[PDB]
């Protein structure tokens, strides 16, 4: 049973093979995978769940949905027991999104006759979003090698950054981060990153900027004073628009916090392209794991 | 037997500056004579030819989980691990359930430990009632019943006036405060704030949480004249601050967990939840700082922080209980400082015996004539493994589970009575 | 329209016929039932709903899910009106799980052109779980006749016990119960049961022990002093493991309350077998009612 | 209330849970020459729907313990004896209830009782034949 | 001595229907032989010529105030009063501080009592956690650690479902509930609702508070099949209700405080706060009812309710702690029932020995061959006074302070060992 838990477990060859399938699926490739999948979205994320679900259904995979965990929290029941129940019910795939960090995972994954697809585990990994962001950048520029890719925002809590940065690094891109200094890990050097204090300097350096969703929670946690000050310091404002080359944004946009309400759909925006590329990348992941 | 002789062994009593190949005569539980080639007809004999003889080890930091969590460990299983690892005196922590904050809990522990009869168990009381941090505990009733120190371990005291008050009252009673230094505003995550937390996104515990509280404690000990004992130093800055206050004559002591000497935060990548501990395993630079701290005398003693948790409390790092077991594993852990020529054997022994004895103000850790016959006998070169065959704890939570260890206890003698044999 | 509300309404012949189909479905029988089913899980229970849903889908039945009742509680709207709406929408089957006791039911069932499948009604019945437990025991021993089957826990609130005990009785097994005395009905003799005060004596007598899920609610209701004392008095501990012959557990395990965390998957455990047998038994129920 | 025409006081269909309240009501009512009519069913032991018996065990319907009634009858007879008040027990449904009432009558206590003809006709099994039309407080035993 | 002989004394073992002038041979702490004129060379001898020999007394209702109120009494001073009054087994109440609601408190009491070594001390646990009335205590852990019964003494259980649940769980464990019957809505004042309360205006405790709860308890014991033990009956109606349930085969037992046999509510006018007790001393008619209850077998045993309070807790009746001491004073109190030809001597002994032993389900209260040598030796006619010379309690709270008492313990033997001598 093959699984996809972390971008750190992918080899170059594997990324090449996934992105090749993704491009074929984008170009109209059809395939039938005769399998069932449970979409276990303990943490709900409609956009991601619909994307995995529609990817699976277009491949002929029967999909079953557990959402909210359906009132989360079965007391006394582990994540392992839930997965083991899925195995007993005969599911081929489990696509899971959970609010905790699934670590360690190697030995648990090995003990299960399931193809596990991590759709986001806390603050740890979101491999398909990493791949989608990589694919989108690659579709635009041809190659990612030597590109200067800036992530802006809450790096510390970002499973999307942790999934994309290592993929981009593996293929020769240069990563930068910019955000509230309270939200940049002290050893962010593990990702081999340039650090900008000032988002304007970051924007001038970048070929492409990836605004990460700012969660309102960060204000109450004292990482930022307010959302509107965060927008002024770090967001894509109308003044910054003239300078930005190209930009992306993974989750749903927090308008006038991450990105100006007028700037979501522009000729410099690849935001809608990432939405479009999610299904073909997730079809490629199902296919990749069907061995 | 009225009379016992430890024959043929190499004796090291650092408190007395005594080393060489002597025999020891024990009578009525006390050290009678130390002399070259001793014999008395039909006095009992222990043959220590080829072995090190020293004072019984003292561990000033043990969780016995008794009362209230005795599925993890209890006084009996705890006292078994203790003697199997050379310890004739241990000091139990008060974070039991019910906590050690009244004399009924103290007396339960004293009487139970007396029944088990292997190992002196010395309780500590809490700093605050229930360890809730709001009201100072009854130091006086607690000290009078037998507590040897006060700690809110494994919680920090967040209110500085509370810590100041506890130091005043404890010093008035002639006993130390043992502090778990980790500011709860800066240390509420699971592992070190370093490369592993950045890489994996696990919540972190800042080194400054520890340093801030160490600095606070040294200032309060200087101003109150109290004795504070820092429980588990894990960074270089921590050791620089402790030494700053020692050099001023402040009564501040500290201990090191042998696990912070062996392991960095990367052990989280190799042992998962078995590397989860408070304060966390830090970086390579901190590990080497600690070793230098042991070498240059800033760190006063080894103390295991023997902290048993079951296997189900050690799965996903995010949800794991913090703690590592270490009573049975302390000696061979310390012994690779010796093998690497970092500390002498005498120095190793000091840190297990007279150093911790002076911290808790007890007349032990010594082979002085007239003192109790608490004697440990070991082989610095004998190999073994902590696994299911050799583990005496009800738990297994250590990065050393299944590793080859070198150095082992052959005998533990408590009050002239053999209590452990290899 | 045939329905399955209660194990008390099943004849021997009917149980024989259901378990025959269940065994054929377990051995790989395929069938198409051209029908629609609504899964109406007012009380959510992911494991049971997935099992009924996957059973139905593998038979070609189109499934529709109403879960949480989707915010439960339509004020002024009865259970009858909801069922009558399902009938008007043309559903063939209604699989329902509700937090109340559906009693009386005979005359309501008669008035509806629907195949009703009770997936749990309060503290009353759970016929498919009864059958699954019966089937699992029978798969293991060949016959249930003369077996000593011990149920441990909250008998008073147990719809699983009320569904299984009468089936096992009908085929000559002997039932025992053991639990907090506060949770044993005073007239539990209606089920023709041996009563053990002490779970160790119960374990020695039993061929198979069925641990019933202890709900944390029971502590606040004063039926038990705490979950950890309950585990000590009644749970499957490591010490009891040496003595137990074989054991089961219907819902999700409340670890270190019902069963020790290490004892869920062992060679003496039929817990994962019950999960496995749920789909074939529920396929057999759909088939049984398709007349 | 008595002056306007009330002939008795009851909290029917609720029990009085505080014994001092019941004691006080008996005192004041006796001073006025009128009885207390009591619905005896301790609300901690009787909050379910039918009798605690074979039908509740079989079906899993929540139950009302016979002791809820008996405990309150005993209480009421003791209070009527000590206050000299007249208590009237509203709907006796068990044998133990009748043994306790007679215990107090035999002592000259002013305690009376009545029976619902339905408890003379029907048991808890009527729940199986008439459904909710057999639901009553106290239950058919 | 391997061997002891109680010589020349008049033996009464009612459980065995044994009376007459026999000697008793004790070996290895157990009753070996009972026979006319026994002798073994240099076996130890106790001379009981002119005295009554019977099984060691059992008091199923004692407050030892240990832990937490040991200025009133402790396990040692309590166990001294006990043996001085003929008791070789006592049952301590759980209203200590901390209350007996966890196994740490249980074990503290067992081990402390073992050290004092005079008297078997059998703990009870609470019915509810903290005796707060809200959550049932852990019957199972408590019974397994050694509790022999559950009570919320000196609080009533107000929620009938709680009492019903406690009876169910306790019966499942084979142990009784001991109930302090006094409805807190009807009994929150200080003395009996009678002539003294009317006269003086002191707040009162209605007799119905007790009766209502006795009736409740007998109904619950009948319906659950549990065993309830009524702790201190004080009215005639109470005894009529208890007998109503006994006659039906219900497992309901009761005890009487010798103070309710001696004294009425008028004692408040003679002894002030030393007559303050829960439930209160009632009227003459109730006192005589109780005596008739003892005579006609409704009351199963005597139990002192030994309830020490200091003198400062016994000044103004309004503010006084309720309770009377009685361990040392029980025998001569019971003995005036005997002198007044109300009970036989055998019957008196039953009520101190086999009757209470069967209530708590213990195999004591007997001189059966093979049973522990718990023996009491007394003089039914010897006079003395409880004053400063003779009082072994740390408290003095009794209307009998300074009165002449008739009947006295000469010896108390616990497990073949003499523990008290006149
Ligand atoms: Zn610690
Ligand atoms: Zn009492």
């Amino acid at each position: 049973m093959r699984s996809l838990i972390s971008s750190l477990d992918l080899t170059r060859e594997e990324v090449e093979e996934i992105l090749k399938y993704a491009k074929e699926f984008k170009e109209g490739k059809e395939e039938t995978i005769k399998a069932s999948a449970v979409l276990f979205f303990s943490e709900p994320s409609t956009r991601t769940r619909l994307s995995f679900e529609k990817a699976a259904r277009e491949l002929g995979i029967e999909t079953y949905l557990v959402s909210g965990s359906e009132s989360s929290t079965v007391k006394g029941e582990s994540f392992f027991d839930t997965l083991k129940t899925f195995e007993g019910l005969g599911f081929d795939y489990v696509v899971f999104r959970v609010p905790f960090v699934f670590f360690p995972y190697k030995e648990i994954v090995k003990s299960l006759n399931l193809r596990l697809v991590n759709a986001g585990d806390g603050t740890h990994q979101h491999p398909s979003q990493g791949l989608i962001d990589f694919f989108t950048i690659k579709e635009h520029f041809g190659e990612v090698k030597d590109l200067r890719v800036l992530y802006v925002g809450d790096i510390k809590h970002s499973r999307v950054f942790r999934s994309g940065a290592p993929l981009l690094n593996m293929f020769g891109a240069k990563i930068g981060v910019c955000g509230p200094k309270t939200l940049i890990p002290r050893d962010v050097e593990v990702f081999k990153v340039d650090v900008f204090d000032d988002v304007d300097k970051g924007i001038d350096w970048a070929d492409v900027v990836i605004w990460l969703r700012l969660q309102k929670e960060r204000q109450k946690e004292n990482y930022i004073p307010s959302e509107s000050s965060y927008f002024k310091q770090f967001g894509l404002t109308k003044e910054r628009f003239e300078k930005v080359k190209l930009y992306m944004h993974p989750g749903p946009v927090n308008r006038n916090v991450d990105i100006d309400h007028e700037l979501v759909y522009t000729e410099k925006s690849l935001i809608q392209e990432q939405v479009k590329n999610g299904i073909p990348v997730r079809k490629a992941i199902y296919k990749f794991l069907w061995t | 037997m009225l009379k016992l002789i430890v024959k043929n062994g190499y004796v090291i009593d650092p408190s007395q500056n005594l080393e060489g190949e002597f025999d020891i005569l024990v009578e009525n539980g006390k050290i009678k004579k130390i002399d070259k080639n001793i014999l008395v007809p039909e006095a009992e004999i222990i043959d220590a030819k080829g072995l090190i003889v020293c004072p019984g080890f003292i561990d000033i930091h043990v969780h016995l989980r008794d009362p209230g969590q005795t599925y993890k460990e209890d006084i009996e299983s705890g006292s078994r691990c203790a003697v199997a690892g050379g310890f004739t005196t241990i000091v139990c922590m008060p974070n039991t359930n019910p906590p050690i904050d009244n004399t009924t809990v103290v007396n339960y522990i004293l009487q139970k430990s007396k029944s088990v009869g292997l190992c002196r168990v010395l309780p500590t009381g809490t700093i605050t009632k229930g360890r809730k941090g709001k009201e100072i505990a009854d130091f006086y009733s607690l000290k009078e019943a037998g507590c040897v120190a006060f700690t809110d371990d494994g919680s920090p005291v967040m209110d500085s006036s509370v810590m100041r008050k506890a130091l005043e009252l404890a010093s008035q009673l002639g006993v130390p405060i043992m502090d778990h230094c980790e500011d709860d505003k800066l240390a509420y995550g699971v592992i070190n704030e370093g490369e592993v937390s950045a890489l994996l996104g696990l919540s972190s515990r800042a080194p400054e949480a520890e340093e801030i509280q160490i600095a606070r404690d040294g200032i309060l000990a200087q101003r109150t004249g109290g004795h504070v004992h820092i429980q588990h130093v894990s960074t270089k800055l921590s050791l620089e601050i402790i030494e700053f206050f020692k050099e001023k004559g402040v009564k501040i002591t500290c201990e090191v967990n042998p696990n912070h000497l062996l392991f960095t935060e990367r052990e989280v990548l190799n042992s998962g939840a078995n590397a989860r501990v408070n304060p966390p395993l830090r970086k390579k630079e901190d590990r080497l700082a600690l070793i230098e701290g042991v070498k240059r005398g800033i760190i006063d003693c080894f103390a295991t922080d023997h902290a048993p948790h079951q296997t189900f409390e050690k799965e996903l790092v995010e949800f794991a209980m913090p703690g590592i077991i270490g009573l049975q594993t302390a000696l061979p852990s310390a012994l690779e400082l010796y093998r690497k020529g970092i500390i002498s054997l005498k120095k190793l022994i000091e840190m297990f015996t007279i150093n911790p004895a002076r911290i808790i103000g007890v007349d032990l850790g010594t082979l002085k004539l007239g003192s109790p016959a608490d004697i440990t006998i070991f082989d610095p070169n004998k190999e073994w493994i902590l696994n299911e065959e050799t583990n005496l704890s009800k738990s297994r939570n250590t990065p050393l589970w299944g590793k080859v260890l070198k150095g082992k206890v052959i005998y533990t003698i408590k009050d002239g009575k053999m209590v452990y044999k290899d």
